């Protein structure tokens, strides 16, 4: 019950999913450039509103 | 922006709930709109109607997560009358996080969500009141 | 990242067209001359940091 | 102490010039006259330590764990010489290179005056441990072995690193003698409590505690036998001295800091003898006596006491020496029979009666009879608990009783009982395997006969 | 071919018995085997052990035991001599200690 | 004869030699602490007719 | 024997010492220092450190620019 | 190509960097970017096929873009002060956008995305020069104007750069896109420690270019641009192999190799400004680099992976083009954590 | 953050200053110096395995071009960072001068009348 199922449930297994799901998220792009481009935009935007507006 | 923060920040910590709630709710719900702009550029929902949907659940769960550990944290402040605590932002975060896996409807999402956010607000807390600087300015 | 070769050899590169008050044909000035001359001027040799205050 | 440090890295280039057939005569010879060498170290003062130069420096702390990683390397040597015989000579040559980067990374490692070059060593002996479980190790896990061997350790590690440098930017120093001297108390805040949680988590982890101990079973499981005897003996050893080393610079936040660690030690540690009583891996039995060990080490250091440090020095020497007889006496049965099994080959005492008096000594010393210097550490850290709290007499207790069932549960297991009648091919057991176990065991009743030679600098 | 794969097969375990009944498990070679034991244990046990152990029993006296026990002699037969008390609770002489002024 | 004994058994005087290097290394860092010799007020003594200095 | 073949007193030792934790002592001081200076130089610029370049005075034209007032 | 016309191209694609770096005027800095962005797109396409062209496409699209918003910043530069030296850009919304084009040109986080596609469509010797060369004058411009940054906007981008490339190196088993994940994370690393120290940056960009280029020498030299092409050089030439597993090591950041200098000294740096939590993170994420090249190393050179027939043929023949820097490149990749404080002559 | 491309009277490209000649170069026994001609022997060792040589016999000629080469461009960078190292000090210590408000001796204080709590471990 604790040392090969909630130990390691709870420090290297939970990691290792975590690492997984993010590396998913991020790695899945379709290569259009429409989409990243219209993010270019949303980021351009965001930044000039929120870090070069406090200054 | 910052306006949202000093809003949230400038109210005592046990003092004005409500107030601190409402501050709360707006910066979720501005986090939610932010996600939520990256996430249809990223991911096109294929229709007008559901880049709507998926907005505003994006949103609604951002602002409902804020709401509750607002509303949480200074209800703990002001009942137990002891401010400047880590143990009251624990708690909202752990409020948070059953809110989130509320929304998302999974008992293990809550769990981690509710000990990993009452870690980072406690974290939070702690920092504001020990003066540890996220974005050091340069000195040396 | 800088490296200053127009210094070292002494060449003006492009120093030439940095500033407005910098030895234009037929001696034209420009609009803010004497301003940019005074701004120079105060801020030479102390760095940015004093020059900003 | 260069004199010690250059004929290592002249091991070096004498095995990768040696001739195809002398290598393993020739590392061996040389290992052991480095090994007299530094018998030399053994002779300290009452008040400071061996102050050599500016970089290197030697305490009755760290000269007999530099004696027993010096002894160690021949035993390696030989343990390892049966199943790398058909191997390359190119490969045979690596394997010995990482055997002797990783002594030298440990001798560095035991004298550096400087706690960032100790940080530099302490995470160098990664490298040569890691390649040779991942390149030498007999089954798939091995990988996976790797993976938490390394993870585990530097997620423990980074953040000390960390809190290194912050030390650095407020004291002007790290080195160790300028830091005891000026030593001031630690406060009670956040910051003050997340330092000395960076400060203390590598140490912790590399003990390991209980909790964090998840490593240690598939290190010492999937390594080659010099890879186990190297993981335990020494390697674990690390921790201890560096918390024994750190600690001089966090009280008084110890006082109350240690409260979560201390009571993970005692539980576990009863938690991990317990779980000796059911193991089907003769090798795994052995990962978890080592960490129930190291969590007695570990009450020893956390409470803080002069008592407690000799029992701890003490403790550690006799456990490296007591695993590493353990580990090899496993490693004989499985060459003979290519399985971890404990209950494959039974009845062992019939066949090999010289290895089943070896097994009956390495398992008497295990379960710390007196006057064996694992008797001694264990009786001075116990007396020390009961000086800090007259409770502990009861899980203490409680750990002393288990040991000595599961550890008599191995012997009767292996060695009594009738032999297994399908398996035919126990063949006898040959000198090697004989004067590695006289050179494990012999040691141990040498240092009973001086018990003061182990004891640290509290003696 | 209902195989997955071209490879050699697991070859059995080589006994140094066999070709060298007296093999003492070092090396397959009968000489560098017998080299081998006899270097292990020269300078094991006939170098290291005993000669390290004698060197060990022998080191001189760098802890200052036996000195130390001869100046607790000298300080107890003087302290009994003249009548002081054997220990004193205080090891700093206070007159080089300065308290602070006021504890109020 | 001995050129085909050198050639097989000259590894065996690295590590002594690297030995003796270690010591003579341990010599000359010995050499450059050498500010407080004599000057320390536990053993700071009167030299000897003959002998230059208290400890090499 | 021992002792003479093999070992020296211990004024050496304690006197090694000495001089190790002199150096160690100084470098210390040094270090702190040296990051208070950076500080103070870096916060103030009236130093050699941190000097950032600013418009060399000699590219300006002192002649008459066909307009009496510049 | 013609080797004459390849010469010609490659160096004015150098000569555009250095006029760049020895620019003071801010239009012969965009000019330096205009020639090299010329000069780069056909070196991108040497070897003609849809991917390349793809490649070049996408490049000349995001530097194209990324110039436009330089020259309309120092426009709004020239507008609110009359100046063209490159200086501390009297005016903020200039400046952030400055901050925005060059982190597009250097890939930076969310500004990532083309990156991996590019060095995934051009050939290893496109992708060296696009990973090595192509960073020099974007970053020699980001450290003369170093003192007028937002700490926030470069900081977040920095973190944002790190965590992405962990998390996307990951998920690949295509070397090239591997190398453009580190990559990445490295322009992540260097660009943290920009606004405190800019010898730590040129530092961190020296390590990285050098351990780069010896990545991309041995990957050129067994031609592999797969994990499983490159899982059968142990059985043509193992010696390629344990060097690369070392250079990954090393790249990892693992104590005492070379790799750990840069890091550890811009930790080091960090801590001396109060800045704690951010180099803790830092050291966090990189862990997953270090998972990742570890990944490589068991698949490479700790394990040997099954081998086909036909490399028996390629037994019988050498390599015959030799790389003349390849292993000064792995020595100074590997065995120069010692030499450490000789980094005060960068300053 | 740069401290020393501003510094006044620096010469552009120059890579040794002529005040650097005011200090001890280093000895040829140096053992940083050492350790550059053991990088470029590494250097000639790795360039004969990846031909396929005999790694310690193959080219001395090459090897010894290795060493030589390593150790030269070693000997310059020692020198620079000595002259860097030495620069720094020196600044360091006239800005201390210049600005004695900044950094007071104050009064040295004995053990013996400094007040330190005591902290029982027990
Ligand atoms: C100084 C430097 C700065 C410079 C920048 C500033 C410049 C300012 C000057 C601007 C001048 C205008 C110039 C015109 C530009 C030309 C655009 C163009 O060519 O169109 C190409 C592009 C593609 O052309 P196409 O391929 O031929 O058409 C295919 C279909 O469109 C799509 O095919 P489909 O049906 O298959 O796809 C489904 C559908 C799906 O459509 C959707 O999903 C949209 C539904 C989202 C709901 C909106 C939120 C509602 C509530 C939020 C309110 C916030 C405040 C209140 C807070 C809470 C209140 C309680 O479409 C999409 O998926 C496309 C996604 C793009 C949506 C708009 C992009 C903006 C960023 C994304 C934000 C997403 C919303 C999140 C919330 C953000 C904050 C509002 O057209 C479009 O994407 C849509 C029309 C765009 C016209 C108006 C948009 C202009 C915006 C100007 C800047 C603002
Ligand atoms: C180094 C040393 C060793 C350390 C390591 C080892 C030890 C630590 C690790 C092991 C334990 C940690 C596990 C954490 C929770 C795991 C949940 C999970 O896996 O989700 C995935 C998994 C996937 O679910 P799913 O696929 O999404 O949905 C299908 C469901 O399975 C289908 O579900 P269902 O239809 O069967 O019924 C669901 C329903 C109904 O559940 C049932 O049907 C059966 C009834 C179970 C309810 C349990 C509570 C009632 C009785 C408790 C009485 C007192 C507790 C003991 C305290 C002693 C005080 C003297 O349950 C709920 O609705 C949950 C709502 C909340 C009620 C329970 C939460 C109580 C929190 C404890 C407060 C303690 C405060 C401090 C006290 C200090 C004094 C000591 O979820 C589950 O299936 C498990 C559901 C039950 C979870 C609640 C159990 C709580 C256990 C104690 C928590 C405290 C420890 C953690 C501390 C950190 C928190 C800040
Ligand atoms: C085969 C092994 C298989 C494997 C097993 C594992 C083995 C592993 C081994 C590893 C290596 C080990 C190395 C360890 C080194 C240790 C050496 C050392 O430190 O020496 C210390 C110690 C020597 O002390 P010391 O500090 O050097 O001398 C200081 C004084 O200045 C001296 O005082 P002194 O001025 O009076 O001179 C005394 C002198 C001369 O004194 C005398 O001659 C007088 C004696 C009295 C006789 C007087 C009457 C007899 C004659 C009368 C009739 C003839 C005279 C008249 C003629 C007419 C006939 C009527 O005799 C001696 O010096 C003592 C003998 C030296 C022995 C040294 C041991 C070296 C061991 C290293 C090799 C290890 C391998 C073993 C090989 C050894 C050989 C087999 O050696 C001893 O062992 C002494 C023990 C004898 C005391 C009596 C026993 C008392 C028992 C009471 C307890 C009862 C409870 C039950 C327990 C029973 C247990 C016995
Ligand atoms: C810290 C303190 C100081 C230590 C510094 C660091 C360590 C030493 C420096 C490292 C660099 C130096 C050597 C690099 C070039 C060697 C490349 C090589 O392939 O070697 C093969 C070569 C044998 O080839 P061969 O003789 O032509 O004929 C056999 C066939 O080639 C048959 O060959 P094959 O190709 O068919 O065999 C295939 C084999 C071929 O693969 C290899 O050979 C592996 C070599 C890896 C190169 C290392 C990468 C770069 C250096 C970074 C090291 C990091 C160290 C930091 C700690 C982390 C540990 C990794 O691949 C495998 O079997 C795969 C097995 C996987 C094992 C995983 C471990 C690999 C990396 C471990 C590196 C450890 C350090 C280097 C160890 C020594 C290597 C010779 O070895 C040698 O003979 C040279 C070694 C001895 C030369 C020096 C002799 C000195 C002269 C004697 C007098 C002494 C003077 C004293 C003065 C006082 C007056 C008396
Ligand atoms: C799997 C095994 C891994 C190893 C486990 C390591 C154990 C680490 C545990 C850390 C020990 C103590 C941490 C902090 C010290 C006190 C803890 C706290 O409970 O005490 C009170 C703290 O009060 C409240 O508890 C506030 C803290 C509440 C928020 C903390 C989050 C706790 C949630 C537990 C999650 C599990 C953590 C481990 C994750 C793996 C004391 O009151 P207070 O005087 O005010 O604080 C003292 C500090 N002052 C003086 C500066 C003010
Ligand atoms: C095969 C069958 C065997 C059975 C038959 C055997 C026959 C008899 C042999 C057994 C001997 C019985 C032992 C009886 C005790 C006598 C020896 C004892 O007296 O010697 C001690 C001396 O013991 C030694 O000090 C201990 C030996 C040191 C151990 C070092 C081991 C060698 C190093 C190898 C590597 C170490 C690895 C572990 C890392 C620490 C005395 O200690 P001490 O009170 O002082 O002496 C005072 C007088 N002095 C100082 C003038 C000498
Ligand atoms: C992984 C190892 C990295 C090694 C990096 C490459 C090493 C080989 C390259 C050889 C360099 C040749 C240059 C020598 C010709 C003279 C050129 C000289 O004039 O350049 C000077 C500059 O000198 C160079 O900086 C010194 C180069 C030395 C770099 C090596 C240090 C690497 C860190 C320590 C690791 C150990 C390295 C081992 C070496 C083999 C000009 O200074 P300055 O114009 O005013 O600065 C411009 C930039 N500023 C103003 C923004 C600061
Ligand atoms: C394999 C699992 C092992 C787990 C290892 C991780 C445990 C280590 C604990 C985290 C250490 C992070 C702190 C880094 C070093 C601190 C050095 C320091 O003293 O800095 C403090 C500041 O301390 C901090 O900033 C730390 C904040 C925490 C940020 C990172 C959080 C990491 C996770 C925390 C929870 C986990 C801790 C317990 C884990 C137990 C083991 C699992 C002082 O800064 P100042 O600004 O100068 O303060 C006075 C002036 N204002």
């Amino acid at each position: 019950l604790l040392d090969l199922i909630w130990l390691e449930t709870i420090l290297p297994k939970t990691t290792s999913f975590i690492q997984m799901k993010m590396s998913i998220m991020v790695s899945n792009q379709k290569g259009l450039i429409k989409l990243y481009f219209l993010s270019f935009l949303i980021t351009i935007m965001i930044s000039m509103t929120l870090f070069n507006y406090h200054e | 922006a910052k306006t949202l923060l000093h809003k949230y920040s400038d109210i005592p910590e046990g003092t004005e709930c409500h107030r601190k709630a409402y501050a709360s709710t707006s910066i979720g719900g501005a986090t939610g709109l932010i996600v939520s702009a990256y996430s249809i550029a990223l991911k096109p929902p294929a229709s007008f109607l559901e880049g709507v949907a998926r907005t505003g659940r994006y949103t609604f769960t951002s602002a409902a997560i804020g709401a509750i550990f607002g509303l949480t944290s200074c209800i703990s402040a002001q009942v137990r009358e002891k401010p400047d605590d880590p143990l009251n932002y624990f708690i909202g975060g752990c409020a948070g996080g059953l809110t989130l896996g509320a929304r998302t409807r999974s008992y293990g999402i809550g769990a981690a969500a509710c000990a990993y956010m009452g870690l980072t607000a406690a974290l939070v807390k702690m920092g504001q009141l020990e003066g540890w600087q996220v974005f050091a300015e340069p000195k040396v | 990242p800088f490296f200053d070769v127009q210094k070292r050899l002494g060449l003006d590169l492009d120093r030439w067209m940095t500033i407005q008050s910098a030895e234009q044909p037929h001696k034209i000035p420009g609009r803010c001359h004497a301003f940019e001359k005074e701004w120079i001027e105060c801020a030479h040799g102390i760095g940015g940091i004093r020059a900003e205050k | 102490m260069l004199k010690i440090i250059i004929p290592t890295t002249m091991l070096l280039p004498m095995t990768w010039m040696s001739k195809h057939n002398m290598i393993w005569i020739n590392a061996t010879v040389h290992s052991l006259l480095i090994s007299l060498i530094s018998l030399s170290l053994l002779n300290q003062l009452g008040e400071n330590s061996l102050n050599f130069s500016l970089t290197f420096f030697s305490d009755s702390l760290s000269a007999p764990l530099l004696v027993l990683t010096t002894w160690l390397l021949p035993l390696m040597l030989m343990a390892s010489q049966s199943h790398l015989s058909k191997e390359t000579t190119t490969r045979k040559k690596l394997y010995i290179t990482m055997l002797i980067l990783l002594q030298l990374f440990l001798i560095m490692t035991f004298t550096a005056t400087e706690l960032i070059l100790f940080y530099i060593l302490f995470e160098a002996t990664l490298v040569p441990t890691l390649i040779i479980i991942t390149r030498w190790g007999n089954q798939t896990e091995r990988l996976n072995a790797g993976l938490y061997f390394l993870f585990y350790t530097l997620a423990g590690s980074l953040p000390l690193l960390v809190a290194l440098v912050y030390i650095q930017n407020t004291t002007g120093s790290l080195n160790f003698l300028i830091i005891h001297y000026w030593s001031h108390p630690l406060s009670n805040s956040w910051s003050n409590i997340f330092m000395w949680l960076a400060c203390i988590m590598a140490f912790m982890v590399k003990m390991p505690l209980y909790g964090l101990h998840l490593w240690l079973p598939k290190a010492h499981v999937e390594a080659p036998i010099a890879g186990s005897m190297v993981l335990a003996a020494v390697l674990l050893k690390l921790g201890g001295y560096g918390m024994m080393r750190i600690t001089t610079i966090l009280n008084p936040l110890t006082n109350y800091m240690a409260y979560p660690f201390l009571m993970l030690s005692m539980w576990g540690m009863i938690m991990t003898s317990s779980i000796c009583l059911r193991q089907t891996d003769l090798k795994s039995l052995i990962a978890y006596s080592s960490v129930s060990h190291m969590a007695l080490v570990i009450v020893a250091i956390m409470i803080q006491t002069p008592w407690s440090f000799m029992g701890a020095t003490a403790l550690m020497i006799a456990h490296g020496l007591t695993s590493s007889m353990l580990f090899c006496l496993a490693n004989t049965n499985y060459e003979r029979v290519h399985s971890r099994t404990m209950i494959l080959a039974r009845g062992l005492q019939t066949l090999l009666p010289l290895m089943a008096t070896w097994w009956l000594v390495a398992s008497l010393t295990n379960l710390a009879l007196p006057p064996s210097i694992n008797l001694i550490g264990e009786l001075f850290i116990i007396t020390a608990s009961f000086s800090w709290s007259n409770i502990t007499i009861i899980l203490m207790g409680m750990n002393m009783m288990i040991t000595a069932l599961y550890s008599l549960y191995m012997l009767i297991t292996t060695q009594r009982g009738k032999y297994t009648h399908h398996i035919n091919n126990i063949k006898p057991s040959f000198t090697r395997e004989n004067a590695l176990m006289a050179l494990h065991i012999l040691p141990l009743l040498l240092l009973t006969l001086n018990p003061k030679m182990i004891l640290g600098p509290l003696y | 071919p209902t195989i997955r794969l071209q490879e050699d097969p697991d070859p059995e375990d080589e006994n140094l018995y066999e070709k060298n009944p007296d093999s003492h498990g070092y090396d397959k070679d009968p000489i560098v085997d017998l080299w081998n034991m006899r270097v292990v244990f020269f300078f094991g046990f006939s170098i290291v052990l005993v000669l390290g152990s004698t060197f060990v029993a022998y080191l001189p006296d760098y802890r200052m035991q036996e000195w130390a026990r001869r100046e607790a002699e000298r300080l107890v037969k003087y302290r009994e001599a003249n009548g002081l008390p054997l220990m004193e609770s205080n090891c700093f002489d206070p007159n080089k200690i300065q308290l602070p002024e006021d504890e109020d | 004869n001995v050129l085909q004994i050198v050639r097989d058994h000259w590894v065996h005087i690295l590590v002594p030699v690297g030995f003796v290097f270690g010591c003579y290394l341990d010599r000359r860092s010995d050499e450059k602490l050498t500010a407080f010799r004599n000057k320390s007020l536990l053993f700071k003594r009167e030299l000897r007719p003959n002998e230059e200095v208290t400890w090499k | 024997w021992i002792a003479r073949t093999f070992y020296d007193g211990p004024e050496k030792n304690y006197e090694k010492t000495m001089a190790i934790l002199q150096i160690e002592a100084e470098k210390a001081e040094l270090r702190l220092k040296e990051l208070e200076v950076r500080r103070l130089m870096r916060a103030r610029g009236d130093g050699p450190w941190y000097q950032y370049p600013t418009i060399d005075k000699a590219l300006i034209d002192h002649s008459p620019k066909t307009t009496p007032d510049n | 190509m013609n080797p004459i016309i390849y010469t010609t191209l490659i160096m004015t694609v150098m000569s555009g960097t250095m006029l760049v770096m020895i620019s003071s005027h801010w239009l012969l800095i965009w000019i330096g970017f205009e020639m090299n962005l010329l000069a780069m797109i056909p070196v991108l396409m040497k070897n003609f096929n849809p991917r390349a062209t793809e490649a070049a496409t996408k490049y000349f699209l995001t530097q194209a873009t990324a110039s436009m918003m330089l020259m309309m910043a120092i426009i709004i530069n020239l507008l609110y002060s009359g100046q063209w030296t490159i200086t501390k850009m009297f005016n903020p919304v200039a400046m952030t956008m400055m901050t925005m084009a060059l982190a597009m040109k250097l890939g930076l986080s969310p500004f990532h995305f083309w990156v991996p596609e590019v060095t995934q469509g051009i050939s290893l010797q496109a992708g060296l020069l696009l990973l090595t060369w192509q960073k020099l004058a974007p970053l020699s411009v980001l450290c003369q104007i170093s003192q007028s940054i937002n700490p926030n906007l470069m900081l977040t981008m920095a973190m944002l750069s790190i965590l992405i490339g962990g998390w996307g190196g990951l998920n690949q088993t295509q070397l090239r896109k591997i190398m453009a994940y580190s990559s990445i994370a490295h322009m992540g690393w260097m660009t943290a420690v920009l606004p405190y120290n800019t010898t730590m940056t040129i530092l961190n960009l020296l390590i990285y270019i050098t351990m780069t280029l010896a990545m991309f020498m041995l990957l050129i030299h067994s031609s592999a641009t797969t994990t499983l092409s490159l899982s059968h050089t142990w059985n043509k030439m193992p010696v390629i192999t344990s060097l690369m597993m070392v250079t990954l090591l090393s790249m990892g950041g693992l104590p005492p190799l070379s790799g750990f200098m840069p890091k550890w000294m811009i930790i080091q740096e960090m801590t001396k400004n109060e800045s704690i939590i951010m180099p803790t993170l830092m050291a966090m994420t990189a862990l997953l680099n270090l998972y990742f090249y570890m990944r490589l190393a068991y698949s490479s050179s700790l394990t040997m992976f099954p081998s086909t027939n036909n490399m028996k043929m390629k037994w019988q023949f050498e390599h015959t083009k030799q790389m003349k820097l390849l292993p000064t490149m792995i020595v100074l990749s590997t065995l120069v954590l010692p030499m450490t404080p000789a980094l005060s002559s960068l300053n | 953050m740069t401290m020393m491309s501003g510094r006044p009277g620096r010469v552009p490209l120059q890579f040794l200053p002529n005040e650097a000649r005011s200090l001890p170069p280093p000895k040829l026994t140096d053992p940083r110096l050492v350790y550059m001609g053991f990088l470029g022997y590494c250097s000639g060792l790795i360039d004969n395995a990846i031909r396929r040589r005999p790694v310690v016999s193959a080219g001395l000629h090459r090897q010894l071009l290795y060493v030589t080469s390593f150790v030269f461009f070693g000997y310059y960078l020692l020198k620079r960072q000595d002259y860097m190292y030495a620069l720094r000090d020196h600044d360091m210590f006239a800005y201390v001068k210049s600005h004695p408000e900044d950094f007071p001796e104050k009064d040295k204080k004995t053990y013996g009348e400094i007040l330190e709590e005591f902290h029982p471990v027990r």
